[PDB]
């Protein structure tokens, strides 16, 4: 398969003050390169849009946020003196032509700006096993998942069944929940199912695997803190099937 | 002229099977093209439709949009809901020199569950978490799970499963607290829940 639009990196994590640069690769054969800005108070804003390394058009954000296009279309954006408001999902979209061509997305570059690194935290992540009431009742079996206690909401959690990553009989919460909804840099909570057969369940050689990729700090942060740095790592929890 | 995209409604919860009708109105007539995409959690955006200033309609698959651009309007249509559809839905529009999206309509289409089966269960403590974990699941799609009471219980929303290979779905929420004086019989007790909710032993 071909590669859709590209965007790198994935995930910031920045303080008050600090800068970032982030680059979209366009879609082979899409000269139109544009940004905008996803909040959940503004919604998605427009940046601007490039094509054949110069600045087409631009919306209404300061000067401190710019871009450029290089010749193979690549497009940067930066964002300097950066503010708690400035957290958002940063999206690139390619085009043949805006004008009359549609726009292809990238999946953004998520920021969150935080006034202290002290903020940060990985999740916690614990499997919860099946009720025997349930595949009594039922003759299923689900499994839940919790991640607990992360900052900031940036996880990816998912669900392997001997090795192979599962799809079908999962739900996992569209947002998490804020464990402290009044405060701007709460911690988070996000649940997960997995429901099996109660057959499936009750083979022993059977093995789940709750995963939760968390994107944090960088090498290059200072830490000065007894706990752990809260890098970028996977925490995971398990489960085998029962006969009883 | 100040160009405004408005999309109503904000959110629209239906029931799989029904049609149904997705609104976007702009301001400023002078457009290029107007645009609809979907949005899903954690994801960039898909074009569903792109409609010239010139045309007065595009259809691919169940979606068909009609653009009026002397009124400012356009209408998605979107016909025999699937629970796939479920997305937020975004308006756009091309101006001279300016591009605007609209505020979204966040929709829910809901599964019909055939069989009906609500229960409360209790699933095992982890010898590697300190929480108390309860599954309020089967239960159709018209129950609306609320939040607790308290402060330090965790209920999330109703989340759909689809067991593929079984043409089986079926709805759930999760509570969890790790407070003492906790009880699945009573974690679900500030949302309206089927009067036969089936609530097993201990």
């Amino acid at each position: 398969m071909k590669a859709g639009v590209t965007q790198t990196p994935r995930y910031l994590i920045k303080t008050r003050g600090q800068q970032v640069t982030l680059s979209c690769s366009p879609i082979s054969g899409h000269r139109s390169v544009s940004w905008y800005q996803q909040t959940p108070g503004q919604g998605l804003q427009f940046l601007f849009e490039y094509f054949s390394e110069t600045q087409r058009n631009k919306g209404n954000f300061p000067g401190r946020f710019s871009g450029r296009q290089f010749s193979n279309s690549r497009s940067e954006m930066n964002v300097s003196t950066l503010e708690l408001g400035d957290s958002a999902l940063y999206l690139c979209a390619s085009s043949f032509d805006s004008g009359n061509s549609p726009l292809h997305f990238g999946n953004g570059t998520r920021l969150t700006v935080t006034e202290d690194l002290n903020k940060v935290f990985p999740p916690e992540v614990a499997v919860f096993e099946p009720s025997e009431a349930e595949i009594s009742h039922t003759q299923k079996a689900t499994l839940v998942c919790l991640a607990t206690g992360f900052f900031p909401d940036h996880v990816e959690l998912s669900w392997w069944v001997n090795g192979k990553e599962v799809h079908s009989g999962v739900c996992t919460d569209p947002q998490p929940l804020k464990e402290q909804p009044a405060l701007n840099d709460s911690r988070y909570s996000l649940s997960s199912r997995l429901r099996v057969s109660a057959t499936f369940w009750q083979n022993p050689r059977n093995h789940f695997r709750c995963q939760v990729q968390f994107y944090g700090l960088s090498e290059n942060d200072e830490w000065t803190q007894d706990r752990a740095k809260p890098v970028t790592q996977i925490v995971s929890a398990e489960a085998w099937g029962r006969a009883d | 002229m100040k160009q405004e995209v408005t999309q109503i409604p904000a959110a629209l919860s239906v029931p799989e099977g029904e049609n149904l009708v997705l609104n976007c109105s702009f301001t400023d007539s002078a457009i290029y093209n107007l645009q609809w995409f979907r949005q899903d959690p954690g994801k960039g955006l898909t074009s569903l439709l792109l409609i010239q200033s010139s045309q007065r309609e595009q259809t691919s698959g169940r979606l068909n949009a009609s653009l009026d651009k002397s009124s400012g309007r356009s209408t998605l249509y979107i016909a025999a809901s699937q629970p796939g559809d479920s997305a937020t839905y975004l308006c756009a529009v091309t101006n001279f020199n300016k591009f605007y999206f609209g505020s979204g309509t966040k929709l829910n289409v809901k599964p019909n569950i055939q069989n009906p089966d609500p229960a409360v269960y209790q699933l095992r403590d982890s010898k590697s978490s300190d929480k108390s974990v309860c599954l309020f699941t089967d239960f159709d799609s018209q129950t609306n799970v609320s939040q607790s009471k308290d402060s330090d219980v965790y209920i999330t929303d109703k989340c759909v499963l689809d067991m593929r290979s079984m043409d089986f779905k079926s709805n759930s929420a999760v509570a969890w607290s790790n407070k003492s004086d906790f009880a699945c019989a009573n974690a679900f007790n500030n949302s309206i829940i089927p009067e036969d909710t089936f609530f097993p032993s201990p």
